[PDB]
RNA sequence: GCCCUGAAAAUGGAUGGCGCUCAAGCGUGUUACCUAUACUCUACCGUCAGGGUUGAUAUGAUGCCCUGACGAGUAGGCAGG
RNA sequence: AAAUAUGUAAGAAGUCCUUGUUACUUAAUUGAACGUGGACAUUUGAAUGAAGAGCUUUUAGUGGGCCAUUUUUGGUAAGC
RNA sequence: GGAAUACUGCCAGCUGGGACUGAGGACUGCGACGUAAGUCAAGGAUGCUGGCAUAAUGGUUAUAUGCCGCCCGUCUUGAAACACGGACCAAGGAGUCUAACGUCUAUGCGAGUGUUUGGGUGUAAAACCCAUACGCGUAAUGAAAGUGAACGUAGGUUGGGGCCUCGCAAGAGGUGCACAAUCGACCGAUCCUGAUGUCUUCGGAUGGAUUUGAGUAAGAGCAUAGCUGUUGGGACCCGAAAG
């Protein structure tokens, strides 16, 4: 038996130093996937800003929605749209992918949320501290790429920045990406929420509603 | 037994199970069937249909065993046969010596013709047996003696 | 504080033991229990189910309706399973061979299993035959056969039959059962 | 006292449009109706005969007989929790050919030919329909554009 | 009243009749002097059956 | 002395708990309220349909 | 037994995402870009300082 | 706009109270700060759910062990005591 | 002639090809249903969510209600 | 013209101060630093030093202080109420038993079931034992005279767990009990058709039917028992004016 389960080990042990391989490997690619796509984007606004033209960004594909309204007194069709976008409590936020379908469940539950885009650290940040993910119910925090491959593998992503990477680029399998994901529990902003009063639309009073970039700096301090 | 009764599970509670509003009183609605026709009419229409009023016909003085008429189906028959006999007669399959089954005599004196017999042949001693109940004993090539 | 998508602490209307206290039965239990547990078999999870069930859900299978399964093409040899009690049938004659696996037996049922020729098996002894349960066909009684069950969702227009003590006529056939006396149903 | 009689509110509902009027066209009539045709139910004042009752206005359901002059619809309607199982015997004056499964029947059809498609070349196919989208980057051209700016307007009376 | 579905009973209680109630305690005692009874019937009765 | 009306006021509360269902359909819809004529001549033309299987597979 | 935090933790951050390493030995969040000299069209400077 | 007149009721009295006049007032802006049974982290009790386990070697298989979520309550129901 | 609210569809119980039954139907191998045998899956034919989906029996209490915003009737108005 | 600076943002940049927590209890995991031996902050606190038995510390209790806290019970949309009962204490004090029942459950036996009216018997109201009956069930349906459940492996189509065949699998094919939808057959009732025969009015073959039933279609029931629910009972307890 001494040399059999030591075959185990053996090859297994050498079979996760490679399957890291894997991983070092796509990290730098993606490393250099996101370097140069906001470098191009930064770019080609100088270029058009002297050929005279105007460059004009695409609008945004992702959205990070946190619910900042309590539980109470919320009418029946909000109710039920917080609750198809998975925040039935307070100071919880997932991700959405941004469509004339999901808009519209968005701006109809706007005044219970505040939201907005998010960057790539609120996003890694909010994934690794708080990542968790869903097992036959069982929320379980992503403490090793092997929880997530076991699960998100058949996709591809058995990194956590693969999670990451699905997550900020979309693409083809963010539904179960996202889904995967436990929807985030937060703490109340440190620091306050810099209004006085939350529940004015974010143009008028702060908080509640989409604050497109700011969203970045008050979920970062709810993390 | 008491102990285990829920009105001991209720020792404690005001008003036992009964409410505060409604309490339990004597007899709202009145006693018994009261109301059948009045404020029971829901209940009485839907669970007993046809509960009032008349039907049919009378009878003075009817006597129960003018009718008696216990109802035997080929889908038994055999049984009146004790269990061992009951195969090597059924064995035998004879016109020459056949077995008799005397049914009045056996608790009965309606046979009925529910379900399959084998091709064996049956002597049926009965009073008041059914059209299709004969010629199924046909089959079997055995005949009906009606008796009293 | 939780807007709850769901009812909380509620728990799944499935039984977990049976509610008996026979200690035989609560052993083959802890047989199948272990057996369903540690095996493949789909089998072991079925009798475990159905051994749990309540005299009213577990109807007697009668000799006949065990007769015809093995009349079913390509099931003739196997040996079949009833998780409850099994009844003799005069009403058959020719009776085939088999074994048959079950709780209990009557006494027409066993003794009559055996005139053709074969075994009545309890349960544990088939659990050692057919550790997988292979070959095996499971027989169920019917339950909608129950004399309670045809009073069950009795409204107007449902052609069932009433709660009803005495029965002829005089009882609950004029008004409403007829369209000549008030309307019918 | 209060009035619930069958036709009740529909002064406006069952009222023929402004300047159409009298006999209905031979279109109504000459349509054919099987069963499993999906259909919307619209009353046609002219015709009393074979009408559906108000509530049913607006409705659409799936024919589940045909007759001499009329098609049994079968309709669900919602009463206290839970959808009954309505059946009108309706004619077709009453009836329209329902316009909503229709175009599904001229997706699934072009669904199949552009299968075709990946089979002959082998292309991933794109079958199910995606919601409209963020758009994209663009640049927009000052050439013979140039952005002319506003300022608010100040108040005036104008009457 | 009248409620839920369960059969019409009819129960003839309205008659006082806590006061006749026969209670049979004595099934007992009214057999094994009903045997007692009959023993020294045969007894005094003699040879006869 | 006088008193409450009418109200719907909480029944759709009351509807949501268990409430609003849905048709619960099958296949093989029942034929209730189809042409006696259909459904008779059906009968037949299943009737029918049947000894063709009846001798098809011998 | 107890959830640890990759942002602090260096351990579980090299157990997750081994890149970290490379990425921290590199710099590379502190990464430098290629400067350019482009300069904008004289319109876009006449429609932004405009009125 | 702010203030003043318009501006009359019965025990003594109420910007909550003292009292405040470039306010401790009114409009507006910007920051810091205070603290709910709420939010985040962790320990503990219970409830519900999912998983492992007498292959054992004692002393409980209604056990033992691992995991996740949840916890307002009258009338009322049921459970375990 | 809105806004809001509202019925329906978005598939394998699908889309088709063939041709057996009948007492219905047609000028009629015309139809109508219901079958036999056969063509096609991989984004299987919108998004989002699902703490699991369906089903059955039984039985408590309740059957005076009131309040806020909004739409709204009577009333000069009302803590009507 | 070349910077600087602000502002916003990123760093898997480096560091200082404070606070709360230390759940778990051999090893199994994933890792990182290593040329290696090996070391670690890597699936939950260890190392070191001191302090305490006239006692440190912890429980209770009285008093004080900061903040808080209206009288319960009841009816009520709403009670601390200028609504009712209650001055105090002990003892007593209210959903019971019965007959007939519904659902459910446990049990015995099972097309059957029920010893206890009675008899036998006895260590004598027990326990043990047993004939004939009777009750309910095994047939329904008509008001009634009556008639009385297999065209078909006791049917057809669609589902279906398990079992079976090939398949690593993924699937596929086969059998398919309970059960669901639906198309049929069967027994009775209702309407229609009315054969061979007959003593001429009897007999009712065969064949139909948007009609009907608390039916059939390889039985489930009978019995003792528990909670809960029904009705009759003084009927949860106490209470009329009356007759
Ligand atoms: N239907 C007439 C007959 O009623 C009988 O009824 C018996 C049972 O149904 C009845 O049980 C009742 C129950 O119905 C009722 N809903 C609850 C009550 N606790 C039960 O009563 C039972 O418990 C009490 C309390 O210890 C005992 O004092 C009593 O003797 C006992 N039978 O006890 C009856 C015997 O005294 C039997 N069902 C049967 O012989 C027959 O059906
Ligand atoms: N493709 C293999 C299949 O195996 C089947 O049989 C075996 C298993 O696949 C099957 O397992 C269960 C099944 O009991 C139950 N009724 C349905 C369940 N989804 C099945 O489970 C199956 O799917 C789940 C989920 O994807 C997997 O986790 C599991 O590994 C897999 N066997 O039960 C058998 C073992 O107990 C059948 N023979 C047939 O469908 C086919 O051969
Ligand atoms: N089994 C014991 C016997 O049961 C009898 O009752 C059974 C039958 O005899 C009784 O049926 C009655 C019958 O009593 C009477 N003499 C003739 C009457 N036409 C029958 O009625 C029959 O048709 C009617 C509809 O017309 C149905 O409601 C009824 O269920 C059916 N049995 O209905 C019971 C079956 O459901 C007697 N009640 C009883 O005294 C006797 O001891
Ligand atoms: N602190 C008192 C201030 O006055 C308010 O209350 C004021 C009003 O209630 C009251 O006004 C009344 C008016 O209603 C009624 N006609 C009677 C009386 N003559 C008026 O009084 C008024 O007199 C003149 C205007 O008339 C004002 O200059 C004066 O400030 C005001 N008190 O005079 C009160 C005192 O001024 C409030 N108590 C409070 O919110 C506010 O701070
Ligand atoms: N979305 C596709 C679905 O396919 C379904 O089809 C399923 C069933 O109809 C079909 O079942 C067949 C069955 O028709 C046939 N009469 C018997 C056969 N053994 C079954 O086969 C199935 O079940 C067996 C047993 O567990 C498995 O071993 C086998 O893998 C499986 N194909 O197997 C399919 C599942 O594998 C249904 N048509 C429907 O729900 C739907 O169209
Ligand atoms: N009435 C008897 C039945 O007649 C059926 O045939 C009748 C129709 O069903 C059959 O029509 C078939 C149809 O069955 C099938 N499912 C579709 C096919 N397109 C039809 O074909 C029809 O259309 C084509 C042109 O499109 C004509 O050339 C042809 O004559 C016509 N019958 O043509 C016949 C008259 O229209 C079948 N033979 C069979 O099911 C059965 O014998
Ligand atoms: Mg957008
Ligand atoms: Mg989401
Ligand atoms: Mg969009
Ligand atoms: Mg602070
Ligand atoms: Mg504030
Ligand atoms: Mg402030
Ligand atoms: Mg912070
Ligand atoms: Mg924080
Ligand atoms: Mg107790
Ligand atoms: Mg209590
Ligand atoms: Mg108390
Ligand atoms: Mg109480
Ligand atoms: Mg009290
Ligand atoms: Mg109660
Ligand atoms: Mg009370
Ligand atoms: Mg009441
Ligand atoms: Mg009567
Ligand atoms: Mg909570
Ligand atoms: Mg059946
Ligand atoms: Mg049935
Ligand atoms: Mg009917
Ligand atoms: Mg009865
Ligand atoms: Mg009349
Ligand atoms: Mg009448
Ligand atoms: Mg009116
Ligand atoms: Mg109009
Ligand atoms: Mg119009
Ligand atoms: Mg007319
Ligand atoms: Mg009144
Ligand atoms: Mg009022
Ligand atoms: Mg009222
Ligand atoms: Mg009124
Ligand atoms: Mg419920
Ligand atoms: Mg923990
Ligand atoms: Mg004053
Ligand atoms: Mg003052
Ligand atoms: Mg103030
Ligand atoms: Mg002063
Ligand atoms: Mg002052
Ligand atoms: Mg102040
Ligand atoms: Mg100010
Ligand atoms: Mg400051
Ligand atoms: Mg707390
Ligand atoms: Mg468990
Ligand atoms: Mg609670
Ligand atoms: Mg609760
Ligand atoms: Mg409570
Ligand atoms: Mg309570
Ligand atoms: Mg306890
Ligand atoms: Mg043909
Ligand atoms: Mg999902
Ligand atoms: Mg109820
Ligand atoms: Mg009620
Ligand atoms: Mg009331
Ligand atoms: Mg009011
Ligand atoms: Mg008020
Ligand atoms: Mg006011
Ligand atoms: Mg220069
Ligand atoms: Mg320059
Ligand atoms: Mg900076
Ligand atoms: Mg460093
Ligand atoms: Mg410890
Ligand atoms: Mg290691
Ligand atoms: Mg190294
Ligand atoms: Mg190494
Ligand atoms: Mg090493
Ligand atoms: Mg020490
Ligand atoms: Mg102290
Ligand atoms: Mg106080
Ligand atoms: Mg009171
Ligand atoms: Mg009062
Ligand atoms: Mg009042
Ligand atoms: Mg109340
Ligand atoms: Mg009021
Ligand atoms: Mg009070
Ligand atoms: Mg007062
Ligand atoms: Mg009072
Ligand atoms: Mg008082
Ligand atoms: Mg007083
Ligand atoms: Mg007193
Ligand atoms: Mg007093
Ligand atoms: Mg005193
Ligand atoms: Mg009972
Ligand atoms: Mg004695
Ligand atoms: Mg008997
Ligand atoms: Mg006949
Ligand atoms: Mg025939
Ligand atoms: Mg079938
Ligand atoms: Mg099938
Ligand atoms: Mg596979
Ligand atoms: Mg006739
Ligand atoms: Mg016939
Ligand atoms: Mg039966
Ligand atoms: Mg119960
Ligand atoms: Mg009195
Ligand atoms: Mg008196
Ligand atoms: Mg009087």
């Amino acid at each position: 038996t001494a040399e059999q389960v030591a075959a185990e080990r053996a090859a297994r042990k050498a079979a996760n130093k490679e399957k890291r391989a894997i991983i070092l490997e796509r990290n730098a690619a993606y490393q250099k996937e996101y370097e140069t796509a906001e470098r191009n984007i930064i770019q080609a606004k100088r270029d058009a800003k002297a050929a005279g033209s105007y460059y004009v960004e695409a609008q945004h594909k992702l959205v990070f929605v946190v619910r900042i309204k309590g539980i109470n007194k919320i009418p029946p069709k909000p109710r039920k749209v917080l609750q198809l976008l998975r925040l039935t409590r307070i100071n919880s936020g997932t991700f959405v992918k941004v469509t004339k379908a999901t808009l519209e469940l968005l701006k109809l539950i706007e005044p219970y949320v505040a939201y907005g885009y998010p960057s790539y650290s609120t996003i890694r940040q909010l994934v690794y501290k708080r990542g968790f993910g869903k097992i036959n119910k069982q929320r379980v925090p992503l403490s090793d790429n092997a929880i997530i491959e076991a699960n998100l593998g058949k996709y591809g992503i058995l990194s956590i920045d693969d999670l990451i990477h699905e997550i900020i680029t979309v693409g083809p399998h963010f539904k179960q990406a996202n889904n995967f994901l436990w929807p985030f529990k937060l703490s109340n902003p440190s620091g306050g929420w810099g209004v006085p009063r939350k529940f004015k639309h974010f143009i008028q009073g702060g908080s509640f509603g989409n604050r497109e970039e700011f969203i970045n700096k008050l979920v970062k301090s709810m993390n | 037994p008491s102990r285990f009764t829920k009105t001991r599970k209720h020792r404690g509670h005001v008003s036992a199970g009964k409410g505060r509003i409604g309490k339990h009183r004597k007899h709202p609605g009145g006693r018994g069937m009261a109301g059948g026709q009045h404020h029971h009419r829901i209940n009485m229409d839907k669970y007993h249909p046809g509960y009032f009023g008349k039907v049919g016909m009378r009878y003075f003085h009817k006597q129960q065993a003018h009718f008696w008429k216990p109802v035997l189906n080929l889908d038994k028959l055999w049984t009146l046969i004790p269990e061992d006999k009951r195969d090597q007669y059924l064995k035998s399959a004879s016109k020459e010596t056949a077995p008799v089954i005397d049914t009045l005599a056996a608790g009965y004196g309606k046979i009925l013709g529910k379900g399959r017999i084998p091709n064996v042949p049956v002597i049926v001693k009965a009073r008041f047996v059914s059209k299709l109940a004969e010629e199924k004993i046909r089959a079997a090539g055995g005949v009906v003696e009606l008796i009293a | 504080g939780i807007d709850h998508t769901s009812k909380q602490h509620k728990r799944s209307g499935h039984r977990t033991a049976p509610k008996s206290d026979n200690v035989y039965l609560k052993l083959l239990v802890k047989l199948y229990t272990f057996l369903a547990r540690r095996t493949d078999a789909p089998f072991n999870k079925v009798v475990l189910k159905a051994l749990f069930l309540s005299k009213i859900n577990r109807p007697p299978v009668s000799v006949s309706r065990i007769a015809r399964a093995l009349k079913q093409e390509g099931a003739a040899n196997k040996t079949v399973v009833v998780v409850g009690t099994v009844t003799d049938d005069a009403r058959i004659f020719e009776f085939p061979k088999t074994t048959v696996a079950a709780l209990r037996f009557t006494a027409g049922a066993r003794a009559k299993i055996v005139k053709a020729g074969g075994e009545c098996i309890t349960l544990d002894q088939l659990a050692v035959r057919a550790p997988k349960g292979q070959n095996t066909l499971i027989l169920r009684g019917p339950r909608n056969s129950r004399e309670a069950v045809r009073h069950f969702g009795m409204g107007p227009h449902k052609g069932k039959a009433p709660r009803i003590l005495s029965t002829g006529r005089k009882f609950e056939r004029a008004r409403g059962r007829r369209r000549s006396k008030g309307f019918k149903v | 006292g209060k009035s619930h009689g069958y036709r009740s509110r529909t002064r406006y509902m069952f009222q023929r449009d402004f300047r159409k009027h009298g006999a209905v066209h031979l279109s109504t009539y000459l349509k054919v109706y099987k069963v499993g045709d999906i259909v919307d139910i619209k009353a046609n004042g002219s015709i009393q005969k074979g009408m559906p009752h108000k509530f049913y206005q607006g409705k659409t359901g799936v024919v589940y007989n045909v007759t001499k002059s009329s098609v049994g619809v079968i309709i669900n309607k919602m009463v206290g929790n839970r959808y009954l199982e309505k059946r009108l015997n309706l004619r077709v004056e009453h009836i329209k050919h329902s316009k909503c499964r229709q175009e599904f029947l001229e997706r699934v059809k072009a669904n199949a030919a552009k299968r075709a498609e990946a089979k002959a070349q082998g292309v991933a196919v794109q079958l199910k329909r995606q919601p409209a989208q963020p758009r994209e980057s663009r640049i927009v051209s000052t050439e013979g554009n140039v952005p002319q700016t506003l300022a608010p307007v100040p108040y005036e009376t104008f009457i | 009243a009248i409620s839920k579905n369960l059969p019409i009973l009819k129960n003839h209680f309205r008659k006082h009749w806590q006061e006749r109630v026969k209670v049979h305690f004595d099934q007992a005692g009214k057999k094994v002097s009903r045997r007692n009874a009959r023993a020294t019937r045969a007894a005094k009765i003699a040879p006869r059956p | 002395a006088k008193s409450k009306n009418h109200t719907a006021h909480n029944q759709t509360r009351k509807a949501h708990r268990n409430g609003i269902k849905k048709p619960k359909t099958y296949k093989y819809p029942s034929l209730k309220g189809v042409d006696p004529k259909f459904r008779r001549n059906h009968k037949h033309a299943l009737h029918g349909t049947a000894k063709a299987l009846a001798a098809a597979k011998k | 037994v107890l959830k640890k935090n990759p942002l602090k933790n260096k351990q579980v951050l090299l157990r997750l995402n081994p890149y970290a390493k490379v990425f921290a030995a590199e710099k590379l969040g502190s990464k430098k870009a290629e400067k350019t000299g482009t300069k904008p069209a004289a319109v876009f400077t006449e429609t932004l300082k405009h009125d």
